C-alpha cells in the first residue's frame, strides 16, 4: 500500500479500521557528501524532485 | 481579544494557538476537533428491499372460464388458464378435461425483512457539520462541547463562546443520490421511485415500510401449471436487492475521499479531514491573568538537543529560562513550523524546562512565545525508523538550500555577468 | 409510437398534442398539467415565535446576600439586589432596611403561542415537482394521477405509460434561505439558529416546539425593584417575533416570480408556470384504432369565418368534411400557431364542421391535421374589446410584413443596385 503523507487507513475484515502516519522513512537531508545523500530528499519527493531537479 | 483562528480541519489533534491580548497575560488555547460529523441535508425517497412473490390461491372452475380482473395490489400479475386436468389428492376433481380452468394471480409485496433489512435511497444536499469540541482550555482545563461551522453560531458550554467556520472545503463526500444499507453507505446513483428496471436495483421501491404502495417492475410472469397439478408457476427476476449484497460497489466508509467515516444514525460523514474553518472565540475576561502576575522570561535562551524530523513529538530543546517570578508561562510557536506538546511550563526563578514539539523543516527556525517573550529556536532534525501507526501531530508540511542558495546565485552569476559584459562593450565602444 | 413531446409548463389548459403512429389511426390527447406543486428538499431549522418572560419568583432574604447562580435556563438572567424594604400586605416585612436583599431571576420561554401561531426558517433545497395531470386521453376520456418530473419515472394510473421532465425551468421561487409563517411564506435570510439578535428575526430560537433547549437572545436586564416594593423590573425587547407581523416583508404568493401559489402543507410552491418539460407517453396499443377504420377525409377544404385574433377560443372555421367512411376524426394543429378547442370531431359521409380555436398572428397559416389528412386554414382574424378575466388558451405568442417584404427587399434594392452599377463600372471601363 503506497501510504502517502497524510494518512491511510486500513480494515481487514470487520475487524475494526486500522490508521496510519507515513510520513517520511528516507531520511531527509542531512549533509557530509556532495550529493548521493540528496537522494534523502529525492526518495520523498520523487514526483517533484524528478521535474525540479 | 476574541481570538480569530484559521484552522486546519483535522480530527484527532489539538490546535494550541495563542490568545495575544494587549494589556494581561496571553493564554494558550488546545482547540481540539474530536469530531466533524456532517448530517447533510437528505430526504428519504423510497426504501427497497428484495420481494417475496406472495401468491394469492388461484382459482380452479371446473367447467368453463374465469376472467381475472386487474386487482389494485402492487404489480398484480393475473392471468386465466385453461386446459388443465388438476391432480389434487384424489387424483384430479374437476370433471371436465379443457373446460377446467385456472386462475392464477400474483402480486409483489415487500418481505418482513424489508422492514429491518433494506437498502435505503436519498436526495442528499449539503447541509450542516458539527464538532464535540473539547478546549482543555487555559486554566480552565475543560470544555466537551458540540458545536456547529455556521460561522454566527455561539456554544456557550462551558464558560468560552466559540464561533466556528464555515468552512471553505465543502466537498460534501456523499453525491447527490445515495443509497443505504444497514451501515454500508453507497453514493449510487439509484435510479429513481417508481421506475427500478426488474433484476436491477430497486425493482421493489417502497416510500417507506409502512407505505402500502410501492413500485414493483419485477417483471412477474405467471406461465400455466403443468400436467393438471395444482400449482402457480412465477417467473420472476430475484431482486435487485439480492444482488446488490453480492454484485454491488464498496461503500463509502471504505471509497470516500479526504478521510470521512459513515454512520447509519443521523447519516453523518464523521472526521472528515480537509480544508481549514476559520474559528474565533470570545474567552472570559476572568479567565485572562493581568501581565503583572506571570513572570517576565526574557533574556533567555532557547536550543534544542535532540530534534527529531517526524510528527511524533519527537523534537525537543532545553530553554534557558530567565524569569523574573516565578510559576507557569503558556507557550506556543506562532510559526505553524512547530507543534508543541506543552501548552504551559512550570517555571521556578530562571530555571530550564525542556518541551517536546514536531516539525518537518530541516532547520527549524520556528520562533517561541513563552508568556510575551520570542526567541528563534534554531536547529536541526533527525529521520526516524518506525513509520507504521495512526496520524500525526505535524500536520506543517511545506516548502524545506544547501545547493539552491549560491547554486541560483551562482546561476544568476552568469547571467548576471552578461549585462556587465554587455554595456561595458557600450564602454569599450564609447 | 412513444410519444415524446416538448410541452410548456403552464397549469390550467390542456396541451392536445397527436400520436402519429405509422400505420394505425392517430388519436388525439389532451394533457391539462392541471397543478405544479413543488415540494423542494427543505429542513426545519428552528422555530421562532415570541418569547414570554416567565419570571421566576424573587428570592427575597430579610438581612443579607442571597448569590445568584446561573441556572441553565434559556437566557437565565439573574441579579441580586440589595437596599429594599419590600412593601408586601403588612407595610415591609423584612425588619432590616439594606441589609434587605431581593434577587430577581428571569429567563425565557416560549410562549403557548409558540406551539401554534409560530414563524418557522427553513434550509431550502430544490427537491422533486408534482402534477395531478388529468389526460382525458382519447376514447379513455379519463385518467387524473399524480405524478413526477423526474424524466424517467411513469405513472400507471388509468392505462397509459407517462415519463415527465426532468423540467429545464429550474426555478426555485423559494430561496436557500425561508421564513414561514402559518401560510404566509417568506423567503427571508433568517440569520441563523443559536444567534439571532434581540429585537431582531429569532431573538428566540427553538429547534421545535417540544424543544427545551433554545438561543434567547432578547436582551433580557432586570433592574431593581422600585421604593422597597415587590416586583421585578424585567427590561426587555418585545420580540422579533412581535415585529415581523407588522414590520415585515411581503409573502412569496405576493411577491414571487414566474407565477406561484403556496401552501403551509407539504411546503408546495403551486402551478409555477415557467419553461418546458419533455413528456413522453407510451399509449396502450389497445386504445389505438386501426387506420382502415377510421374515415379517410382528403379532397377537402378548410376556411376561417369568423378568427378572434385573441386568447378565448374565438377563432372558428368550416371545414368541407370530404370523407370515405362516417365516424369521428381527432383533430390537431402540429403548428402550435392553433390552439383547438375541439380535440374530435364527428363526420357523416363528407360533411362540414365547424370547430373553435384562438391564434396570435394576424394571418394564420397553420395546418391542420384531420385525422392523417393536413390542410392549410389561412385566413385573417379580429382583435378583441374585453379583456379582464383570467388566464389564456393561446400560450403561442411570437413573431407576427405588410411594410416589410418589399420594403426591405427595396431596401436591399439600393444596395443590390450597388453592385450592378458597380463592375459594370467594370464593363464601361474593360
Ligand atoms: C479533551 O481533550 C483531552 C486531550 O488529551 C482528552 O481528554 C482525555 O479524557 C480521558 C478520559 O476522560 C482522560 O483519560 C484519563 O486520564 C486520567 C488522568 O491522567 C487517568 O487517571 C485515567 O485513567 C484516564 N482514563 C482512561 C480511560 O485511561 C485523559 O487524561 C484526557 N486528556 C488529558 C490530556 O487529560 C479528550 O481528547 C478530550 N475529552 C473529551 C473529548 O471528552
Ligand atoms: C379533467 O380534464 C377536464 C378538462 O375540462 C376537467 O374535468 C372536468 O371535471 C368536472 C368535474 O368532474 C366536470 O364537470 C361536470 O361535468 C358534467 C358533464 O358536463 C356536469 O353534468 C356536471 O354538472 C359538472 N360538474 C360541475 C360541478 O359543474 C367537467 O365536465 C370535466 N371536464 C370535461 C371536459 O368533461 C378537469 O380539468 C380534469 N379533471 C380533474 C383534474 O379531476
Amino acid at each position: 500500500f503506497t501510504v502517502t503523507g497524510e494518512g491511510l487507513e486500513y480494515t481487514w475484515g470487520n475487524h475494526p479500521p486500522k490508521r496510519v502516519w507515513a510520513q517520511e522513512s528516507g531520511e531527509g537531508n542531512p549533509h557530509g557528501w556532495p550529493h548521493e545523500v540528496v537522494v534523502y530528499y529525492y526518495n520523498r519527493y520523487p514526483l517533484t524532485t524528478i521535474i525540479g531537479l | 481579544y476574541e481570538h480569530t483562528a484559521v484552522m486546519p480541519n483535522k480530527v484527532g489533534i489539538p490546535y494550541k494557538a495563542l490568545v495575544e491580548r494587549p494589556g494581561y497575560a496571553p493564554v494558550h488555547l488546545q482547540i481540539q476537533l474530536v469530531n466533524t460529523r456532517i448530517i447533510p441535508s437528505t430526504n428519504l425517497e423510497y426504501i427497497t428491499c428484495k420481494y417475496k412473490t406472495k401468491v394469492p390461491s388461484p382459482v380452479v372452475k371446473c367447467c368453463g372460464a374465469t376472467q381475472c380482473t386487474s386487482k389494485p395490489h402492487p404489480d398484480y400479475q393475473c392471468q386465466v388458464f385453461t386446459g388443465v386436468y388438476p391432480f389434487m389428492w384424489g387424483g384430479a376433481y374437476c370433471f371436465c378435461d379443457t373446460e377446467n380452468t385456472q386462475m392464477s394471480e400474483a402480486y409483489v409485496e415487500r418481505s418482513e425483512e424489508c422492514s429491518i433489512d433494506h437498502a435505503k435511497a436519498y436526495k442528499v444536499h449539503t447541509g450542516t457539520v458539527q464538532a464535540m469540541v473539547n478546549i482543555t482550555y487555559g486554566s480552565v482545563s475543560w470544555r466537551s462541547a458540540d458545536v456547529y461551522v455556521n460561522g454566527e453560531t455561539p456554544a456557550k458550554i462551558g464558560d468560552a463562546k466559540l464561533i466556528i467556520g464555515p468552512l471553505s472545503s465543502a466537498w460534501s463526500p456523499f453525491d447527490n443520490k445515495v443509497v443505504v444499507y444497514g451501515h454500508e453507505v453507497y453514493n449510487y446513483d439509484f435510479p429513481e421511485y417508481g421506475t427500478g428496471k426488474a433484476g436491477s436495483f430497486g425493482d421493489l421501491q417502497s416510500r417507506t415500510s409502512t407505505s402500502n404502495d410501492l413500485y414493483a417492475n419485477t417483471n412477474l410472469k405467471l406461465q400455466r401449471p403443468q400436467a393438471g397439478i395444482v400449482h402457480t408457476p412465477f417467473t420472476q427476476a430475484p431482486s435487485g436487492f439480492e444482488r446488490w449484497k453480492r454484485d454491488k460497489g464498496a461503500p463509502l466508509n471504505d471509497v470516500a475521499p479526504f478521510g470521512c467515516s459513515i454512520a447509519l444514525e443521523p447519516l453523518r460523514a464523521e472526521n472528515c479531514a480537509v480544508g481549514s474553518i476559520p474559528i474565533s472565540i470570545d474567552i472570559p475576561d476572568a479567565a485572562f491573568t493581568r501581565i503583572s502576575e506571570t513572570p517576565t522570561v526574557s533574556d533567555l535562551e532557547c536550543k534544542i538537543t535532540e530534534c527529531t524530523y517526524a510528527s511524533d513529538f519527537g523534537g525537543i530543546a532545553t530553554v534557558a529560562y530567565k524569569s523574573s517570578k516565578a510559576g507557569n508561562c503558556p507557550i506556543h510557536s506562532p510559526s505553524g513550523v512547530a507543534v508543541i506538546k506543552e501548552n504551559d511550563v512550570t517555571l521556578a526563578e530562571s530555571g530550564s524546562f525542556t518541551f517536546h514539539f514536531s516539525t518537518a523543516n530541516i532547520h527549524p527556525a520556528f520562533k517561541l512565545q513563552v508568556c510575551t517573550s520570542a526567541v528563534t529556536c534554531k536547529g536541526d532534525c533527525k529521520p526516524p525508523k518506525d513509520h507504521i501507526v495512526d496520524y500525526p501531530a505535524q500536520h506543517t508540511e511545506s516548502f524545506t538550500w544547501s545547493w539552491l542558495k549560491v547554486l541560483v546565485g551562482g546561476t544568476s552569476a552568469f547571467i548576471v555577468l552578461g549585462l556587465i559584459a554587455t554595456a561595458v562593450v557600450a564602454l569599450v565602444l564609447f
